[PDB]
């Protein structure tokens, strides 16, 4: 079964994103699917960059500069 | 010749002098140990004078944080902590989340309706 | 004629939502009142918080999804 | 022994999670001028900061059909 | 003017803030030493991967405690 | 390793990290115009901070003022009148004089005594 | 028509040099805080900055025959 | 230490001031960006050519009016 | 022995001087005695301020020099 | 007749100096001899430091500092 953007659905939100497999995933619903699945963050930066953006706009928030 | 300078030339040169006196004066600063209350003021002072921007302000002060040559004399002046303060007066908006797990992939799912009244 | 919060009735409940209009509608229920009103969320929000909170409230949504 | 949540006296910047625990809802709270977040009941947020917890929530509505 | 009005190419945000009460982006542009503050809302649609950038460079995470 | 840095070696990168600070802010101000008080507070301030003495201070402003570069952007950003103020403040001691002439060639001669009581 | 010497209301600094004219001991006076030195009669000096005056002189002092 | 106990070799006076009471002279020492004060009537007799030049290049003329 | 200053006596006049001994000194002649004593011109310049000048005003020298 | 340092004599005080001529000069008195000449600085710089330090100290006065 084919996964993430190869299933041909519109992006509508992203709902997580995690760098454990060692590259940034997405965790992303798609239009009329209640089934969300991981989509590499470079591929959804170039497909759909708006919905990457309003991910992370939503979820600034102020933060001390490490040392 | 080399003093014919426009007058645009020149509030480039002002602007870039004004820049360069602000990020050295930074440097100073952080090299000597964690920023205090004294420095602060004087800094705001400094950047009202040089008309340095808050957050262009903020930048330069996590690139010095960033510096470990800074740091290093930071540590050698006055000891262990010398950045704490830094660390705050650098402060950023940044993209702040938990990894994605199972438990935490949340949303919230509604069944849209139709207009108007109804 | 007045509409919406514009009527001056208590909310009773949110019975839907939908964005499709460019900004988050709900459809609210007015206490005495079978006449519904879809209002900007703009405004639920601030009028009645807490009848807001109770409509996301009853649909929290937790992910599960493949490797 | 420290104090936790509301008690630490800070005020709520955002939500940045929401998960649950022996049967409660809770927020992962991230507090203005702190970068150390920690779980607060969602029965307090939504009493002490609704707003906080609205934003939460419609940031990330989505549809089982999407509205035309 | 300022801003994308200058009709330079965005380089790199450099800094975000919200004290105006709508989120600005300090931009960096290229071949110019002078940065001034965007409209997010404006950068985000005429340099999309240059907000992007900015933003998944500073992506910081933080775990549930339990 | 370039951080392997001695004590001693953090002082005098520290010092000269002092120096060039404050350097800067001398030539960004006197870029801008003439010196004001409000500036003048703004440098009394910043070579406390930096430790910078009163005569080296001195010594920086004369090296701005008698820089033609700084001085054709003051002119350009607030025009004549750029370095009144900035004048006295680098003020030096110097040996003053006449020009010898004749009708100046002055002493005072006498005829030396003996000692003790006479 | 601007004040002249003492007039001026500055503080004597230093003495630079002395001459004759019209028949009276003139110092052209280095005055504190200015740049421009102008001349006052040595009777007014004398009278009003005697250790000036007297520096002046004994920092020039020499001898027909040096002294052993 | 400071000043000729430094024991450096002076390269040249950059400032004099009599503040303190006495005559002090800003001396800058040869390999190195740390100048202090020195006393003149020491740096008089340690590099009297040193003071000559500082003198001699600040010399001031100011004529007689009329 | 008071001498000098010491002896509490007027200054009448500066007699000489001389700065053979290190420091200038100046043959003071007091009033009511014949007897006269080197003193100090660190003295002499703050006891008796006039009488110094009056004896630096009888020795103006205005050279006249070869070109 | 021999001038300046030629007349073999003791330099006692430097009375004043121009740079009329091209070079600094210096109004020499001599010991024991009330006819002062010029020599040139250069030369009193280098056979007699400590009358040329002491000419120019003696006359230092604080001023502002030219453009």
């Amino acid at each position: 079964k084919p996964r993430g953007f190869a299933r041909g659905l519109e992006p509508e939100r992203i709902i997580g994103a995690t760098d454990s497999s060692g590259e940034l995933m997405f965790l992303m619903k798609w239009k009329n699917s209640d089934e969300a699945d991981l989509v590499p963050a470079k591929e959804a930066n170039v497909k759909c960059p708006q919905v990457v953006i309003s991910f992370y706009e939503e979820r600034l928030t102020w933060h001390s500069y490490p040392s | 010749g080399p003093l014919d300078l426009s007058r645009d030339e020149c509030k480039r040169i002002l602007r870039k002098l004004e820049l360069e006196a602000y990020a050295g004066v930074i440097s100073a600063l952080r090299a000597q140990g964690d920023l205090t209350k004294e420095k602060k003021d004087l800094l705001g002072e400094l950047s009202k004078v040089l008309s340095i921007s808050t957050e262009r302000h903020r930048a330069e002060v996590r690139r010095a944080v960033n510096d470990e040559r800074l740091t290093t004399i930071a540590h050698n002046m006055s000891g262990p902590n010398s950045s704490s303060e830094w660390s705050i007066e650098g402060r950023r908006l940044v993209p702040l989340m938990p990894r994605l797990v199972p438990q935490t992939a949340f949303t919230v799912t509604a069944n849209a309706v139709a207009n108007a009244a109804i």
